RNA sequence: CUUAUGACCUGGGCUACACACGUGCUACAAUGGACAGAACAAAGGGCAGCGAAACCGCGAGGUUAAGCCAAUCCCACAAAUCUGUUCUCAGUUCGGAUCGCAGUCUGCAACUCGACUGCGUGAAGCUGGAAUCGCUAGUAAUCGCGGAUCAGCAUGCCGCG
């Protein structure tokens, strides 16, 4: 898929595009803009043009397979130097 | 073919030439590729063994096989003769296609790919995977797909030393 | 190779969305992708985006 | 702070002035646990009186982002 | 009791929870969710205080500053509600808690220790056991508004519609 995880066919290019960790609303609704699709339209009802537009919008801002590793790192870190706040982090 | 040519032309000769063999065909070959599903999750769900049998049919056209239990355990409540996992053998030009396939799209396709492990070398010169994922790669049909456990790979090579293996696994294209 | 036992095996042109086109025996007559070899970044070498991003903290300091 | 400018105290900065000019050398005791940690606390083991007793930590590259106070806990258990 | 059961100061605690129980707020959705347009308010406060208007910023808010010791000026464009677009019965376009990051109000400093805003997710939860509570008219239910305590802190209090 255009970020590596499927999306729902039956529903709106904007929810469809929230499925993806890191792409929420704002996020989303940007990306649409810039496409120029009009946030209106079925995802399963596309073509090739604004699906690699998308694509590479996508591949140009940040993914959740930055993200899932850009979190973890800062994660790890609060928790490695102390940090009272990691500390409630590693206690949960 | 796309794969056979390349190899012959390719990795044999330097191959030899870097390891200085004492013949042509001293040069290790991978021999074949055994693809298993392992799982005995079938003592609660009798049809989960048809599942990643239509799979592996169109993962590769060679019909896997309906193995069974060698050993029965009360651990697990198995009886001997039940059936657990599945099997194919690759050899010949499916091998040979199924690696291309892999190299091109399977590994590209995975969203955290990054420096696949290099432990997972045999010691005796063989190379060994447990694919996590049921949908790695286009022919598993995303929309059929409802459960999402991977599968087993085995990669034999006739390489008498790990570091020949390894040389010959990454000249081939594997992203170590 | 038994009769009837294994699917018809097909020559198909592996496509991708950036234009490389790879050829391998499969089911399929065709088969569409997104990212081949050459498009997922760990097969383009030092990837532009990753080696800019993976830099260290460094405290920002800027202001 | 947003623009005003990183926190910190008068007295513990002057005192991290002092042993930095020439070299890094025994703990820094101060009770400040408001101040905010610099790229100067770096190498400073700095000491934090968390109400009983001072704790030496030894300030890292990362602990710029932090408070000494994060370091120094004070609910027992 | 008294060179201490009195007094000064830094920090901590008063805010810890395997827990149980009173009171209140939010939720489980189609009398609904999100977006576009529109109307009506009643009371109270303003001098180191209240602060129009303009600019900046998605934003909380920041800069210049009019006016007001007040039936003048401001706080302060009430929301429910209505007319439209849209989704569709699902743990969901429900709920936003816990949560990571980035910021705003204040203040020497929100780290033990406020609130608010954006980002990305999102569970518990789909009506809740005995039993129990308030309510006879502008009452019940329910939607907003202002002040006390206050440098900065309200689901509680006082009242108003």
């Amino acid at each position: 898929r255009i970020a590596g995880v499927d999306i729902p066919r039956d529903k709106r290019v904007v929810i469809s595009l929230t499925y993806i960790f890191g792409i929420g609303r704002t996020t989303a609704q940007q990306v649409l803009k810039e496409a120029g699709v009009s946030e209106d339209t079925r995802v399963r009802d596309l073509t090739e043009e604004e699906l690699g537009k998308i694509r590479d919008i996508i591949d140009k801002l940040k993914v959740e397979g930055d993200l899932r590793r850009e979190v973890s790192l800062n994660i790890k870190r609060l928790i490695e130097i102390g940090s009272y706040r990691g500390i409630r982090h590693r206690r949960g | 073919n796309r794969l056979k040519e390349k190899y012959n032309k390719e990795i044999a000769p330097a191959l030899m030439t870097k390891f200085n063999y004492d013949s042509v065909m001293q040069v290790p070959k991978i021999e074949k590729i055994v693809i298993n599903m392992g799982v005995g999750d079938a003592v609660q769900n009798a049809k989960a063994i048809d599942s990643a049998v239509e799979e592996l049919t169109f993962i590769a056209g060679q019909k896997p096989v309906v193995t069974r239990a060698k050993k029965s355990i009360a651990g697990f409540r198995l009886r001997e003769g039940m059936p657990i996992g599945a099997k194919v053998t690759l050899r010949g030009e499916r091998m040979y296609d199924f690696l291309d396939k892999l190299i091109s799209v399977s590994l590209p396709r995975v969203r955290d790919f990054r420096g696949v492990s290099k432990k997972s070398f045999d010691g005796r010169g063989n190379y060994t995977l447990g694919i996590k994922e049921q949908l790695i790669f286009p022919e598993i049909d995303y929309d059929k797909v409802t459960k999402v456990r991977g599968m087993d790979i085995v990669i034999v090579t006739t390489a008498n030393t790990d570091e020949e293996a390894r040389e010959l696994l990454t000249q081939v294209g594997m992203p170590f | 190779m038994k009769a009837g036992i294994h699917p018809n095996f097909k020559k198909a042109t592996v496509k991708c969305a950036c234009g490389n086109e790879f050829e391998t025996g499969s089911v399929k007559e065709e088969v569409r992708v997104e990212i081949c070899s050459e498009c997922h970044p760990f097969y383009t070498g030092r990837q532009k985006f990753a080696s800019a991003d993976g830099r260290v903290d460094r405290f920002n300091k800027k202001y | 702070s947003l623009k005003k400018g990183p926190f910190v105290d008068g007295h513990l900065m002057t005192k991290i002035e002092k042993l930095n000019e020439t070299d890094k050398k025994q703990v820094v005791k101060t009770w400040s646990r408001r101040s905010t940690i610099f790229p100067q606390f770096i190498g400073h083991t700095i000491a934090v009186y968390d109400g009983r007793k001072h704790v030496p930590v030894f300030i890292s590259e990362d602990m710029v982002g932090h408070k000494l106070g994060e370091f120094a806990p004070t609910r027992t258990y």
